[PDB]
RNA sequence: GUCCAGCGUCGCUGGAC
């Protein structure tokens, strides 16, 4: 039972012996000195930076003054003068108690005798100082060491220091009355000079059984220094001369055999103790630890109220990054518990602190502001932005980006996963962790822009670190954020726009207009096309469905003007509707912001009716969309896993429809009938039915409002050249929301607004494109039925399925141009294999 | 509200008279050092834009 | 038993009747 007050100033001082977390360390210590010399007697605790070694000594030393052992007042270091002697301040601290206890005795005839006796040892030792601070010997004292003194008739001759102070401390203990007086120095951990004069006197005076020494400090700072001090004595002039390899590493050793004989033979071994981190007095939550803390978060809240410090850092965790309670939010705890306990608090009281006077919520940036100060110094070695009044949306951009390229992975990077070796980038991962959580907060679809910007940003560029030596990598690097332009950045489209030169800039081996995500149709008009091709033509496109196809475009300025058709730019595009909503006038002005403009120019690394209304139909219900958007968006959390796991499958999506549609470009399938048949509106079909996949998987697993995941119990894979995995996922979410009588809106919100889209609501059927498969017509036909539910328009009418499920008509909702356009390098040599 | 008038009568330099907008931060910092004394004290103000920011001790 | 679907450099795996 170790209660602990947030509300205190947690000074080393204020510590008393209710909030004192190391009970039982200290017994064990207090009842070893007392065991010591009732039958070199120099004890030494150990601990890392900011483990409370100070408030711990004071403990051990205010236990002890309540087989009789007087304790001196604690001397530390560092705050002596500099050229002071530590054998000069021991004895002031010792004559301060010895002519104290003097003016205590009543007997007159024992005063004078005793104090004299005494008064006679300090001159005899104020005379010995001349040997501690000199330079050089003088004969004028030469004759002084060669004298009789009747004094204890000294055995050694000369003046003998040792001896002198010897006689000092058995005087002191006959006046005192105890067996024994402890001298107890404080830690030498912000000096490298204070530390050699402790050691230096504890091995030549502190000798006698009347002393008993406590040290204080850490290992690697007494090890690094005793090492610096070894070298001293080699000769310089040797040290230029014989500098051959074998010669250097026989010192070495050397060295280091008399850095542990030196260290191990000043404090002994079975003496050392090393004190407890926050771990082990708590343990795991499932194992057994040997002690029990608890913390306070409200003024004279009641001990019955307190929560263990699991709890207490659990929940800022969960809430304040937004993470699942799982495995994923129990390792920023188990690796925040192993830090110095200084900074734990610190962390711990500024967080709960700033809660309590926010109540008088944005719970991720009082951890923001917390966090930030305290882990300041570990963010300037890796190069983050210091700034705090431009904590700006695209500020994070950058910092993730730079963050895993010194993190020298980007498989994993995106994750802000604190596996990183170094202790650095570990402290700096939960803070981006934190600004990602916190720059959300139920964005209005600025969580889909920083999904493009924050992780697709990182792993483009995995395309040059594939064929791709140090000269370079800060070449490209640089220059890429430049020409890409992450951190100054206008719209998540204009992004997107430079995206398509990056993909196009190395094609696929087999030169053909399907890449990652990515689409070619042709604008030149090729000779002789076998079939029913034609060219792609910007004008057959119908109304209504013409902007969804508008936002598809974009032309790359690379010797050709080339038009791609992007998902990018579809759900670049989706950022700049859902931006803002006070007036229906800029939501039609993002539907050509990036037409008959926007024009990309090659990447420097190449090295090599009246018509004036028909939009307006649509207008109105991208309109009532966005009051659905600004209705539920406000209230979800997003995660900063989601954005790291929601990419991880999307690229993974789309690299294998990349590689599994090159050699299937054959005739016979401007109609699209059945499946092994590749046509343009149906690769670009899967691209956008990829980005609805992906956002299912993960959202289902890692939220915050989905507290238990709603998926089946089985294998998870991705729809690559049908539609059946994508609807059978939808199925068994179908049932289970329903059967807890949860709705799609607050147990599924991030899919729900997305999926009644109107921009992409025109690409999820293409005309063509939508397989015929008399067998697998089951399939789409629950496909879309299911649809049907989780958005209550059914604007289908039922009748637009006939014309493209029967193998003229008026369509709205659906392109019929993409069938019929080509690509290039589409060789039609061989036809439909039979089956 | 603050109130903020801008044709002052001797018409100042920038019209700043006292406490122009950090008034707010100002009544957090001094009431945070009265609750202080009722062990380190020290407190800090960080330099914020390359501000002088000496007319925000005095 | 045959089919659909999925992963790997054909091999392997998933689902249904
Ligand atoms: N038992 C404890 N209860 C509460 N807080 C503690 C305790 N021990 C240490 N702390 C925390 O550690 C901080 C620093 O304590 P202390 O000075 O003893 O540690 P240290 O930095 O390892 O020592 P030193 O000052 O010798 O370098 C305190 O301000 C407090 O926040």
């Amino acid at each position: 039972k170790i209660i602990i007050n947030l509300f205190a100033p947690n000074l080393p001082g204020s510590t008393k012996e209710d909030d004192l977390i190391q009970k039982s360390l200290r017994d064990q210590l207090v009842e070893s000195i007392r065991n010591s010399i009732a039958y070199r007697n120099v004890f030494f605790v150990d601990g890392t930076r900011g483990a409370g070694k100070t408030t711990f000594i004071n403990s051990v030393v205010k236990s002890l003054n309540s087989v009789n052992i007087k304790c001196l007042p604690t001397i530390d270091p560092t705050k002596l003068p500099r050229h002071e002697p530590i054998l000069v301040t021991v004895t002031a601290r010792l004559n301060k108690m010895v002519s104290d206890k003097l003016k205590g005795y009543w007997a007159s005839n024992d005063y004078r005798k005793q104090k004299e006796q005494w008064q006679n040892h300090l001159a005899q030792l104020q005379r010995g100082l001349h040997l501690l601070t000199d330079k050089e010997y003088k004969p004028e004292y030469f004759s002084d060491a060669l004298k009789l003194d009747a004094q204890l008739d000294y055995s050694i001759g000369g003046q003998d220091l040792s001896e002198i102070f010897e006689e000092l401390v058995k005087r002191a203990c006959e006046i005192l009355d105890c067996k024994a007086i402890l001298i107890t120095f404080d830690d030498i951990d912000t000096q490298f000079d204070a530390g050699w004069d402790v050691l230096e006197s504890i091995r030549k005076f502190f000798n006698s059984r009347k002393l008993v020494v406590v040290a204080t400090g850490d290992l690697r700072l007494y090890s690094q220094l005793i090492r610096g001090k070894q070298y001293e004595n080699y000769s310089k002039t040797l040290l230029e001369q014989e500098k051959e390899s074998v010669r250097l590493a026989e010192r070495g050793y050397m060295v280091e055999h008399l850095e542990q004989q030196y260290l191990l033979k000043l404090f002994p071994v079975q003496k050392r103790i090393q004190l407890k981190t926050m771990l082990q007095l708590v343990g795991e939550k499932g194992k057994a630890g040997k002690e029990e803390i608890k913390v306070k978060t409200e003024p004279g809240m009641q001990d019955i109220d307190a929560i263990d410090v699991r709890q207490a850092i659990g929940d800022a965790v969960r809430e304040g990054l937004n993470l699942r309670e799982g495995s994923d939010a129990d390792m920023y705890v188990n690796e925040l518990l192993k830090q110095p306990v200084r900074l734990l608090m610190q962390v711990l009281q500024d967080f709960y602190t700033k809660k309590y006077h926010a109540t008088s919520l944005s719970v991720p940036n009082l951890l923001r502001n917390a966090l930030y100060g305290s882990m300041l110094s570990s963010i300037y070695r890796a190069g983050l932005n210091y700034e705090q009044h431009r904590f700006g949306m695209d500020s994070l951009c950058k910092d993730i980006f730079t963050y895993v390229k010194q993190d020298r992975d980007f498989n994993t990077g995106f994750y802000l996963r604190p596996q990183s070796e170094s202790e650095a980038l570990r402290n700096c991962s939960i803070y981006l962790a934190s600004q990602v959580s916190e720059n959300c907060q139920g964005s209005l679809s600025k969580f889909l822009q920083m999904l493009l910007v924050g992780c697709g940003s990182v792993s483009i560029f995995n395309q040059f670190v594939t064929e791709l030596d140090r000269e370079k990598f800060e070449q490209l690097i640089s220059e890429y954020v430049a020409y890409m332009s992450v951190g100054r950045i206008e719209s998540a489209s204009h992004w997107a726009n430079r995206c398509c030169a990056v993909v196009a800039n190395s094609p696929n081996d087999e030169k053909i207009g399907v890449f990652l995500g990515m689409v070619q149709l042709n604008r030149k008009s090729r000779q002789h096309m076998p079939g029913g091709y034609k060219k792609f033509n910007i004008d057959t496109e119908n109304g209504l469905a013409k902007a969804a196809m508008a936002s598809s475009l974009s032309t790359v300025a690379s010797n050709n003007l080339m038009d791609f058709c992007s998902v990018f730019n579809l759900i670049g595009a989706i950022a700049d509707i859902s931006a803002c909503r006070c007036e229906r006038s800029a939501i039609t002005n993002a539907f050509n912001k990036v037409i008959a403009q926007t024009t990309c120019i090659v990447p420097p690394w190449s090295e090599a009716q009246d018509d004036a209304t028909e939009f307006s139909d649509a207008i109105t219900k991208v309109e009532q969309w966005l009051k659905n958007v600004n209705e539920i968006e406000i209230g979800i959390r997003p995660s900063a896993l989601l954005i790291g796991k929601v990419w991880s499958r999307f690229y993974f999506n789309l690299n294998n429809v990349a590689d599994q549609h090159k050699t299937r470009l054959y005739r016979n399938a401007e109609h699209g009938r059945m499946a092994s048949q590749s046509n343009a509106a149906k690769i670009m079909r899967f691209n956008v039915l990829a980005f609805l996949h992906a956002v299912l998987v993960e959202e289902s697993l890692y939220h915050s409002v989905s507290d238990r995941e709603y998926i089946g119990e089985g294998l998870r894979l991705n729809p690559v050249t049908s539609v059946d995995e994508f609807e059978k996922k939808i199925k068994i979410i179908g049932e289970k929301l329903k059967a807890d009588n949860k709705t799609w809106k607050n147990t599924h919100p991030l899919f729900f607004l997305l999926i009644s889209c109107p921009i992409l609501h025109p690409f999820i059927f293409p005309v063509g494109g939508i397989n015929c498969s008399v067998k697998a017509l089951n399939k789409e036909t629950s496909f879309n039925k299911l649809i049907d539910e989780i958005v209550g328009d059914k604007l289908l009418s039922d009748e637009e399925w006939d014309y493209l499920t029967k193998n003229q008509q008026i369509f709205q909702n659906t392109i019929t141009s993409l069938n019929s356009s080509t690509i290039v390098g589409a060789s039609y040599d061989k036809d439909t294999p039979a089956r | 509200k603050i109130i903020i008038n801008l044709f002052a009568p001797n018409l100042p330099g920038s019209t700043k008279e006292d406490d122009l907008i950090q008034k707010s931060l100002r009544d957090q910092l001094v009431e945070s050092i009265r609750n202080s004394i009722a062990g380190r004290n020290v407190f800090f103000v960080d330099g914020t834009r390359g501000a002088g920011k000496t007319t925000f001790i005095n």
